[PDB]
């Protein structure tokens, strides 16, 4: 499963297994039993 | 349940502990000190001058 | 002068009821058979870890204590007073007389000369024991009033002290004093250390006896 | 009527062991408290 | 300000109150209220008295605390009484019934009938026969005495006769 989107530069630590935050508590969640990789790269030039 | 806990389709005569049992809480209650000093903001928000 | 407590300064260390049992605690107590100062009638004492404080009379010469680190302005302190009316707890920044007292006309209170920035108020022979302690911004006070059949000497016996007050102040304390009613028309000071005791509980739930477990090999 | 120590000792040993078993339900073993309703009230599931 | 009643809005007087919450370094202070509920007795409930949290059945008692004492506990340090902070009455706490379940089988090679024992439970909380070992359901209590066949306990045994 490739989940692809764009976020604010701050809550890149909000995509992680097990956490609390306004991005993680309302718009996207990962289980604490996560197994996979998370890749993030900057974008204001696109 | 006996057949499950004994892991067998045959059981022999006897008495067998199979599970536990317990009564569940019907509801919930809360107790706390009475009400006396709830702050009378009707002096600062209710002044004559 | 100095005197010897015998079994004195035991307080209920929690709110828990207990029927006929023997319960073991670790806390700050006044060790058995201790060396308690004697005062007659007074000066600035230390605090350093809680205080036992008894007193004896039929009149009322002991009229409360004053606490704190500097007993003046520039830092906060407590003040506990009793005129012939009733108790007056108070927490401001004060300016305390170096020899503060109250008279007995019956006009009095040369205690302080300043009451600034008050952060807490409150208004409303004999042997009168008190235990004062100060933990996590709370200033706890235990007390007991037993009747002696003497006038002003420290007796012998067992009597557990019941909690009175609780004040969420935050105040720092390093020193304390006393207040007396002058003449115009006896008290002791122990200190508390971390000990381990064995308290015997009655069937009504009162402490009737105790054992200090660091006195001797038998204990 | 005025000696049964061998019978008293086996009663005492069993009671002393059953009490030690219950008195262990109030040790932390290196945790924040001894109550599960206190770790389930000031900590998130992870 | 010379305030006058025929002034356009934005020149009429407004009263202002500025609340400023501060947190020095004390032990605590003012906080908001907290809803609650009533009290019920003789049922397994989840209680909460001031922070004392547990579950069980609450009855009225014959203890007498000391005016400053707020709850009781026994040897092994379990809470077995409490004071409720509005009536000023002390209440006994009793754990809510529990136990084991055993099934009595005459052997599956003989029948499919079973009886069930609920260990040290009164019969009301679950033909039906009360022993000292618990409550027994599915077995008839005869009056004759045989040799023991399946031990139930406290002097009682069970057996497959005649068919039941
Ligand atoms: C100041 O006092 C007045 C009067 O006691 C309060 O006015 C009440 O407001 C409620 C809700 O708006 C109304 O239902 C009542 O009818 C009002 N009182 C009267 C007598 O009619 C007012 O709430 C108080 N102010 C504050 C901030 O508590
Ligand atoms: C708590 O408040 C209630 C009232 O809000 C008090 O209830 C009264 O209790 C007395 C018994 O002393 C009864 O005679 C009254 O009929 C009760 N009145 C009501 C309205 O319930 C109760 O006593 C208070 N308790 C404490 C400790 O403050
Ligand atoms: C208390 O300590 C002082 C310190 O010098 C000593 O002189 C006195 O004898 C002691 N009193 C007792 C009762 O041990
Ligand atoms: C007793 O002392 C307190 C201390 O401020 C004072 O408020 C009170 O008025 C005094 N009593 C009388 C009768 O004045
Ligand atoms: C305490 O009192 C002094 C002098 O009256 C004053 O300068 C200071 O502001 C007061 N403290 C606070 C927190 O206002
Ligand atoms: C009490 O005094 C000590 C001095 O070592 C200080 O560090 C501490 O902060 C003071 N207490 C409070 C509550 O500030
Ligand atoms: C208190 O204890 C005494 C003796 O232990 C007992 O006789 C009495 O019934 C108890 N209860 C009271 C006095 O209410
Ligand atoms: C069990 O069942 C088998 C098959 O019916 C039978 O041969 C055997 O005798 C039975 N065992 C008994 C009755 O003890
Ligand atoms: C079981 O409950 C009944 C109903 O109250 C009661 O009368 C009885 O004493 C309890 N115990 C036994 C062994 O029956
Ligand atoms: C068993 O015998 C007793 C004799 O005391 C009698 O009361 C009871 O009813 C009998 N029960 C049955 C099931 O026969």
């Amino acid at each position: 499963y490739a989940d692809s989107f764009v976020i604010r530069g701050d809550e890149v630590r909000q995509i992680a297994p097990g956490q609390t935050g306004k991005i993680a508590d309302y718009n996207y969640k990962l289980p604490d039993d996560f197994t996979g990789c998370v890749i993030a790269w900057n974008s204001n030039n696109l | 349940e006996t057949k499950c806990t004994l892991k067998s389709f045959t059981v022999e005569k006897g008495i067998y502990q199979t599970s536990n049992f317990r009564v569940q809480p019907t509801e919930s209650i809360v107790r706390f000190p009475n009400i006396t000093n709830l702050c009378p903001f009707g002096e600062v928000f209710n002044a004559t001058r | 002068a100095y005197t010897n407590s015998f079994t004195r300064g035991v307080y209920y260390p929690d709110k828990v009821f207990r029927s006929s049992v023997l319960h073991s605690t670790q806390d700050l107590f006044l060790p058995f058979f201790s060396n308690v100062t004697w005062f007659h009638a007074n000066p600035v004492l230390p605090f350093n870890d809680g205080v036992y404080f008894a007193s004896t009379e039929k009149s009322n010469i002991i009229r409360g204590w004053i606490f704190g680190t500097t007993l003046d302005s520039k830092t906060q302190s407590l003040l506990i007073v009793n005129n012939a009316t009733n108790v007056v707890i108070k927490v401001c920044e004060f300016q305390f007389c170096n020899d503060p007292f109250l008279g007995v006309m019956e006009s009095e209170f040369r205690v302080y000369s300043s009451a600034n920035n008050c952060t807490f108020e409150y208004v409303s022979k004999n042997l009168r024991e008190f235990v004062f302690k100060n933990i996590d911004g709370y200033f706890k006070i235990y007390s007991k009033h037993t009747p002696i059949n003497l006038v002003r000497d420290l007796p012998q016996g067992f009597s557990a002290l019941e909690p009175l007050v609780d004040l969420p102040i935050g105040i720092n304390i390093t020193r304390f004093q006393t207040l007396l009613a002058l003449h115009r028309s006896a008290y002791y000071v122990g200190y508390l250390q971390p000990r381990t005791f064995l308290l015997k509980y009655n069937e009504n739930g009162t402490i009737t006896d105790a054992v200090d477990c660091a006195l001797d090999p038998l204990s | 009527s005025s000696a049964l120590g061998k019978l008293q000792d086996v009663v005492n040993q069993n009671a002393q062991a059953l009490n030690t078993l219950v008195k262990q339900l109030s040790s932390n073993f290196g945790a924040i408290s001894s109550v599960l309703n206190d770790i389930l009230s000031r900590l998130d599931p992870p | 300000y010379g305030f006058q009643p025929t002034n356009g809005v934005g020149y009429q007087p407004y009263r202002v109150v500025v609340l400023s919450f501060e947190l020095l370094h004390a032990p605590a202070t003012v906080c908001g209220p907290k809803k609650s509920t009533n009290l019920v007795k003789n049922k397994c409930v989840n209680f909460n008295f001031n922070g004392l949290t547990g579950t069980g059945v609450l009855t009225e008692s014959n203890k007498k605390f000391l005016p400053f004492q707020q709850f009781g506990r026994d040897i092994a340090d379990t809470t077995d009484a409490v004071r409720d902070p509005q009536t000023l009455e002390i209440l006994d706490i009793t754990p809510c019934s529990f136990g084991g379940v055993s099934v009595i089988t005459p052997g599956t090679n003989t029948s499919n009938q079973v009886a069930v024992l609920y260990q040290d439970v009164n019969c009301t909380e679950v033909n039906v026969f009360q022993t000292r070992a618990g409550c027994l359901i599915g077995a008839e209590h005869v009056n004759n005495s045989y040799e023991c066949d399946i031990p139930i306990g406290a002097g009682i045994c069970a057996s497959y006769q005649t068919q039941s």
